[PDB]
């Protein structure tokens, strides 16, 4: 098995680190939901490859631009987040993440991963955002963003529910094999 | 780590740590409050074990068989001695508040109502000082101390079969010379958002909520200071690169 590195950035509220902890545990904690992720080295084996592939938060780093950068090195796969309820972490993506890691991180997949779609639908959070003129984000909107950015691809999961969960970490894999 | 602390934080939470007859004596919101200090203390135990592994596994293990030179060993571990005195102190701390805190007849039955006054000790004075300087020269030093291992790793073969025996055990599995080394650095900045959590729970004492307060400010305030204090060192960096 060949060793990988894979980085979640994003926005505070973009839900990072409930999905590392959800695809790590392979299952939405039924007692407690952790605060912080440590790191987890997962067993992958995708399209006939086996990886080992480790996972890493820079939740906690998202005002510390000195100390932030020093999670970047050596990495395969960046997972760049923002939350589907959020339609302001999504407009933080190309002007702050994006110049971001292409510096520390030339020539490393981006993949732009469209968290909470489970709340696309929800009756509270369509409520909230009308109160400000928004709705949830569509997802032409986050293709297009990826598209804009030079993304590898785009995709959309629930840790929640764990929809989509696998496959994001699936196709990272891929993205850190080429 | 030690096997009655380990035992002690093998449970995924407070609520599945101490017995269910004790949890159901608790209303819902305690019951929050120590989920998340637990969460801490368990991750502040996972933190030193980390260091041990950097000190006595790794750093001691290069020292004795492959009798590198003192300076190279001191580039990989910058400051690891250090931080495993200020962190296994705190430890400690936080350990005997929880030992103090049990019932008598039982070693796993406790509730932790003052967590703030040691939190504020911790972050500030002296100890702040020394944490403040520490990780200002750790994280400094961290990119040199990963390009150092992967220069040994790549053209030295005792260096390679040291590390692969080593780190072979599936306990290690997470824990090789430069995941330790982002996991000591990724340490400081996860106590603002265990803190917040334990907060958000503790408005019942009002001088609780008023120490998590404090000592969240002072954790920020650290954090700000190392922050400005890092600049990244480069083996055979020349004068003028550093000066421009
Ligand atoms: N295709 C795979 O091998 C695969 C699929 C789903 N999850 C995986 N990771 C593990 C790590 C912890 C939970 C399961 C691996």
């Amino acid at each position: 098995a060949i060793r990988k590195k894979l980085v979640i950035v994003g926005d505070g509220a973009c839900g990072k680190t409930c999905l590392l902890i959800v695809f790590s545990k392979d299952q939405f904690p039924e007692v407690y939901v952790p605060t912080v992720f440590e790191n987890y080295v997962a067993d992958i084996e995708v399209d006939g490859k086996q990886v080992e592939l480790a996972l890493w938060d820079t939740a906690g780093q998202e005002d510390y631009d000195r100390l932030r950068p020093l999670s970047y090195p050596d990495t395969d796969v960046i997972l760049m987040c923002f939350s589907i309820d959020s339609p302001d972490s999504l407009e933080n993506i190309p002007e702050k993440w994006t110049p971001e890691v292409k510096h520390f991180c030339p020539n490393v997949p981006i993949i732009l991963v469209g968290n909470k779609k489970d709340l696309r639908n929800d009756e509270h959070t369509r409520r909230e955002l009308a109160k400000m003129k928004q709705e949830p984000v569509k997802p032409e909107e986050g293709r297009d963003m990826a598209n804009r950015i030079g993304a590898f691809g785009y995709m959309e999961c629930s840790a929640k529910t764990k929809d989509g969960v696998r496959e994001v970490f699936e196709m990272a894999t891929r993205a850190a094999l080429q | 780590s030690m096997e009655m602390d380990e035992k002690d934080f093998a449970a995924d939470s407070w609520s599945l740590a101490v017995d269910s007859s004790f949890l159901q004596q608790h209303k819902k919101e305690v019951m929050k409050q120590q989920d998340v200090i637990y969460e801490l203390i368990q991750t502040e135990l996972h933190h030193v074990r980390t260091l041990k592994i950097m000190t006595r596994l790794f750093r001691t293990g290069m020292l004795e068989e492959l009798h590198l030179e003192p300076g190279v060993v001191q580039g990989l571990f910058p400051c690891v001695d250090e931080l495993s005195d200020i962190h296994t102190r705190f430890l400690s701390q936080l350990l005997e508040r929880r030992r103090q805190a049990l019932c008598p007849g039982s070693t796993r039955n406790f509730v932790i109502h003052r967590l703030g006054d040691l939190l504020i000790s911790q972050f500030s004075g002296p100890s702040a000082e020394q944490m403040c300087k520490t990780y200002s020269e750790f994280c400094s030093r961290h990119s040199k101390a990963l390009k150092l291992y992967k220069e040994l790793y790549a053209r030295d073969k005792r260096f390679q079969q040291f590390i692969r025996k080593v780190t072979r055990p599936a306990v290690l599995k997470r824990h090789g010379v430069q995941e330790c080394i982002l996991l000591v650095t990724q340490r400081i900045t996860k106590y603002p958002l265990l803190i917040s959590r334990i907060l958000q729970h503790s408005h019942g004492i009002e001088e609780e909520r008023q120490d998590l307060t404090t000592a969240l400010g002072l954790v920020k305030e650290l954090l700000s200071n190392v922050d400005e204090g890092i600049y990244q060192l480069e083996k055979g960096a020349r004068l003028q690169e550093i000066y421009n």
